[PDB]
């Protein structure tokens, strides 16, 4: 269930020890595709179980004509759709280049389809993706919780928390911008926004526990590249109305270096920049001393970013917590022999003879909604609402 | 060998106490008691001794030749225990 | 890609007073607590033990005072011995009339050394009962030989209804399963 | 307009020096008085409780100096028990060696903690007999358990003309109203 | 067999004794050719014994016309072999000024064989001397072992230890390299190294607020100092060397160049080379003139003159303390006490006699060798006794 070093925990040490480690210099949070299921998302193999059954006849030329795919991962359902997504786009560009008529026109049918199916399972609300308020729904309600005890945990003095995701919804924006919470998330000004990589540097003050930051490693559906040669986010309303649209309910692809999502187009130096950035700042936050990491509903399936993670054990004041809910199956498929490699390298690090290291594991006590709960509320914070029904009161009126 | 067990070290023969070699010291609120303590051992330690008087229920302070140096300690819990205790009032009040 | 020590520090000496020591912190610290392999270890309250590293030996010391002086911080403390190695472990003598030197560094004491603080002689250990543990901590285990206990005599004390009867049930009944010829009235 | 807490402050930690602990007071009315959603609270004069905010634990403490050091006020405070959480309420703990840090702030204490420092341990509610009302604020009442009050013996103590006789016919009468088979001498 | 002023003393004391001495203002180790035989050396007698049984045409010729060794000692095996190449050297020269064609080969074709001898020597690993990463294999275990205690007792606010021998390999270099240390040695740069005396006096400091270096001051020269044609001394690195001259010296047999080389204090009559081998001994000379001093010898034979001279001069100083280990007191008490033996047994007896403190003396064969002396030193209580950073290098090599 919980291990610490190789050996066994129980319930309330290990609630004990959860409460120290959120009262160090640096506390940061990283999450991945399984913490949105909870409220409308969904899994990588769905997405992938859906192409499948949708699209059967460009399934054999992937796998057959130009080997972009192999057979027994796609039967398995264990393929990663970005970096099919990429090579598509090189393949692409580069067939575009050199005046070929025949592949220009069948690789934009496969980018169509596969932008299809990844944006519509990203907007967690259906048609109402446009209007307002949409934080103030029962979906959200643990995202809240999230931020509101990650922020008050925090004596007068400190650094304030960082956040970081391999999402492109916008869940954690409409989350905070109902509390009244503003996130900092490198970008400035309203009539035309830019990205400018030194806005991470920058705090409130007041002249008379504000802001946190937020860092997005594979993009976001609101960012794109114009004919000028630089990158804008735009909101929710503009982007449906403008390009989300056609999407959907129509066969659009026609500019090929315009989307930022998820992790495409990485041959245009002007668009690696900002991939760049992000990775480098994530790189630099768990080489600072008397730091604590949470790591939940990401699947250990990234090379560079289990490499990072390791090298990182050889101070002595780090710290990581990770959750894996399906950690027996691991365990016997290992010790049995086989498994993929998300497999050996969580039961490599489950093994080993750490104090630093802490795995949680079950069936659905190592999910979102049983993380937030660890963390605790302090003694003077207020939780009886009651301005409420002074609003409704205030309405009433009329 | 002998064990004494009592609430009242004034209340001893000043002989008998200052002839031990291991104490034990629960919770004890009187400054008439805290004295017989103080004068059957040595000099050369004061911050040890204003703890005995806001001890909770179950700590000690130990100090003697069994240890090297003082310790506050948390004792465990006898099982099983002495007889539980006398007579309770209400429980023969409501026999109807 | 060498290591001289796998612990960090939290000070850092600036004067000596005869037998009182005066310690300056850094800037980072604010949140009381210091983290190193073994887990994480409160420094900053009255009563706590710390310790500095003097050439081949550890001086322990307790804290006594912390104050003001972003504004900067201090800490008094008090020494009350040292701790030695000699063949493949360690030995804590009561001897505390040895002091650092001037930026000597000022380290927290971590769980391993606190079990040789409270620990007794090796030879020893077939000879002794089990009481309670640590009570700051809650960590520690304590032992007393008996050998030790039951050679002069021994005192009980304390006020009413506070458990005088519970340790004195506790201590005899394991004597009886430990020298089972022995003489209880 | 997100919020931390619902009650300001008054002061700030500043030192501690052993069993001590030493505030610095804000300027004007802030120092002293507070309005808050059921009520207003001020710590005024020795005698009175104040609490620090320790995170999940708030600590309790007694005031028992005040001085001018526009000039600046002190206070020293010692210290008595802490609170915490159980299951969705709180309840009392009355050991008194924890302390706060430094730059922890200090606020007066509600009429509604007052209830919870001033009770009773949660099940002796059915045979427990009431009193009369805590005597600085007036706003809690005290009640004491039959079981524990008259098990063995109780002393009633005072000069001529102040009140014995109104006790024990107050106390008497109403464990008689309770327990309909009791015998009274 | 250890003694203080005469008196036999047990092992708990000489222990209680070097803990004590290791706290000083100012530490300090001598080692000699005996300190890295167990890596792959050769002592000075059997060097000679290869040449007299490789070469038996020349030893006649160098003992029955230029009287430029004995008798007693070529047959005892006595020779001091780095004190016969600076004579050889010497004569070569005049012959070559005087313009003696006859007398040059005779010279020229000696100095080529006792270079191919002592050369070969002090490889130390054969073929594997060009290679990268050599301070990474078991030979070098404890000389790690002695840089590592050295360093890490020392307290803010004190010197850093000094480390001077009398022999010209790589052993010491590349036992630091693999630690992280960094020894300063007199020279700098990289695309052309040059001697500079006065970088001695240079230290490193932290702008934040480390304290990881130590000085290394060879005797008698190295393998890879060596003067070009202009007249300033360089320093190449081992693969450079090896592809450079060292290759031809092993292997071709005609091969001699001429004041060229600086090993082993050879070449002293010219006044560029001769300036390189001064500093070393007034530094040295320095060193032990200072109030707090403690001085370790190991591995050190006693066989010479100088050194012995300054040794006995700075004891009528009372804060000056020596440890001396020599595994052979028996061998030489009774060979003094009957007749007497050699300067070195005289020399090491006249000093095991005298009636001071400041003197200790250890003996005992095995007892007393390189190995046994790393274990007398202490040992820090917060250096880190385990294994925990290869155990996660693995796991990061055998990722992906
Ligand atoms: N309700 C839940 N709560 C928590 N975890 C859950 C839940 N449901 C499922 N899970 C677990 O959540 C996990 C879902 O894993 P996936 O979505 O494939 O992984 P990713 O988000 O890293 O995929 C994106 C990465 O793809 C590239 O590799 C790059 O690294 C990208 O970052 C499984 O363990 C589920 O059991
Ligand atoms: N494993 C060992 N460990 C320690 N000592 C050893 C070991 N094996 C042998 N020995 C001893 O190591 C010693 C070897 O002594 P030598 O190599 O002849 O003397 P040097 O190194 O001073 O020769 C160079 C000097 O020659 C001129 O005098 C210049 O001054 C030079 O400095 C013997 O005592 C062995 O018993
Ligand atoms: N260390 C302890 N842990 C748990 N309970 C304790 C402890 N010490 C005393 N008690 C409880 O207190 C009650 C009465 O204590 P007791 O030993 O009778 O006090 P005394 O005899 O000193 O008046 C017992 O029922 C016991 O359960
Ligand atoms: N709690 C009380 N509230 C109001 N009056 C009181 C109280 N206790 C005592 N008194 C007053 O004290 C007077 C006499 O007190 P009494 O009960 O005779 O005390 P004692 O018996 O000690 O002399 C009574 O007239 C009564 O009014
Ligand atoms: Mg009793
Ligand atoms: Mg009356």
């Amino acid at each position: 269930s919980i291990y610490q070093g190789g050996n066994k925990l129980n319930e309330d040490d290990f609630r004990s020890h959860v409460y120290s480690l959120c009262q160090l210099d640096n506390v940061g949070v990283l999450l991945g595709a399984g913490a949105s299921v909870g409220c409308g998302g969904k899994t990588m193999k769905d997405v992938w179980k859906s192409f499948k059954q949708n699209y059967p006849e460009l399934l054999g030329a992937l796998i057959d004509k130009y080997l972009l795919v192999s057979q027994i991962d796609s039967d398995n359902n264990l393929v990663n759709v970005e970096l099919l997504i990429d090579e598509a786009t090189k393949f692409l560009s580069v067939a575009k280049t050199r005046r070929c008529e025949d592949e220009e026109e069948e690789f934009r049918k496969i980018l169509s389809s596969l932008y299809k199916e990844v944006t519509k399972a990203a907007l967690l609300t259906g048609e109402q993706f446009r209007e307002k308020n949409q934080g103030k729904k029962d979906a959200f309600k643990y995202h809240k919780e999230l931020i509101s005890k990650l922020i008050s945990n925090r004596q007068p003095g400190q650094s304030a928390p960082a956040i970081f995701t391999t999402n492109y919804d916008l869940a954690l924006e409409w989350a905070a911008e109902d509390l009244g919470i503003q996130l900092f998330n490198g970008f400035s000004g309203l009539h035309t926004r830019q990205f400018y990589p030194q806005n991470f540097d920058l705090a409130f003050r007041n002249v008379n526990h504000y802001h946190a930051y937020l860092y997005k490693l594979h993009g976001s559906l609101t960012w794109y590249q114009n004919d000028s040669l630089t990158v804008n986010e735009v909101s929710a309303s503009q982007a449906y109305d403008e390009y989300i649209n056609d999407i959907i309910n129509k066969d659009d692809f026609y500019r090929g270096q315009h989307l930022i999502y998820p992790g495409a187009n990485k041959y245009s130096h002007t668009i690696g920049f900002v991939y760049g950035e992000m990775f480098r700042r994530f790189g630099e936050f768990i080489s600072k001393p008397q730091t604590a990491l949470f790591i939940n509903g990401f699947g250990f399936g990234d090379y560079h970013i289990n490499r990072i993670i390791l090298g990182a054990l050889l101070n002595p004041s780090f710290h990581v917590v990770i959750y894996y809910p399906e950690l027996k199956e691991a365990i016997t498929k290992v010790s049995k022999g086989g498994g993929s490699e998300a497999e050996k390298a969580i039961v490599t690090l489950k093994n080993m003879a750490f104090n630093q290291v802490t795995v949680v594991g079950g069936g659905s006590k190592a999910y979102f909604n049983s993380f937030v709960e660890h963390l605790p509320y302090p003694v003077l914070f207020p939780r009886d609402n009651i301005v409420d029904e002074l609003v409704e009161a205030i309405a009433n009126l009329s | 060998s002998l064990i004494v067990s009592t609430q009242r070290p004034s209340e001893l023969s000043p002989t008998v106490l200052a002839m031990c070699s291991n104490w034990f010291s629960l919770r004890l609120t009187n400054e008439r008691d805290l004295q017989a303590l103080r004068y059957a051992m040595e000099s050369g330690n004061e911050q040890i001794l204003k703890q005995i008087s806001g001890l909770p229920r179950g700590d000690a302070v130990a100090f003697g030749s069994a240890f090297n140096l003082p310790v506050r300690i948390s004792i465990n819990q006898a099982r099983p225990g002495p007889k539980s205790s006398d007579a309770v009032f209400s429980e023969e009040w409501a026999n109807c | 890609l060498f290591k001289l020590t796998e612990i960090s520090a939290i000070g850092y000496v600036v004067g000596l007073e005869g037998e009182r020591i005066r310690i300056n912190l850094h800037e980072g610290l604010q949140g009381r607590l210091a983290s190193h392999r073994k887990g994480v270890s409160s420094v900053t309250q009255p009563g706590d033990l710390i310790g500095f590293d003097a050439g081949n030996i550890l001086v322990v010391a307790r804290v006594t005072d912390m104050a003001f002086v972003i504004p900067l911080r201090q800490i008094i403390a008090y020494a009350i011995g040292f701790v030695k190695r000699e063949l493949n472990g360690y030995v804590f003598i009561s001897e505390d009339w040895r002091l650092p030197a001037l930026g000597s560094s000022a380290v927290p004491l971590t769980s391993d050394f606190l079990n040789i603080i409270y620990s007794i002689d090796k030879e020893e250990l077939p000879k002794a009962v089990e009481l309670g543990v640590d009570s700051r901590t809650k960590t520690v285990k304590i032992f007393a030989s008996v050998d030790k206990l039951l050679s002069r005599h021994l005192a009980v004390l304390g006020s009413t209804g506070y458990g005088k009867s519970n340790f004195n049930a506790l201590l005899t009944r394991k004597v009886s399963e430990k020298y089972p010829n022995s003489r209880i009235v």
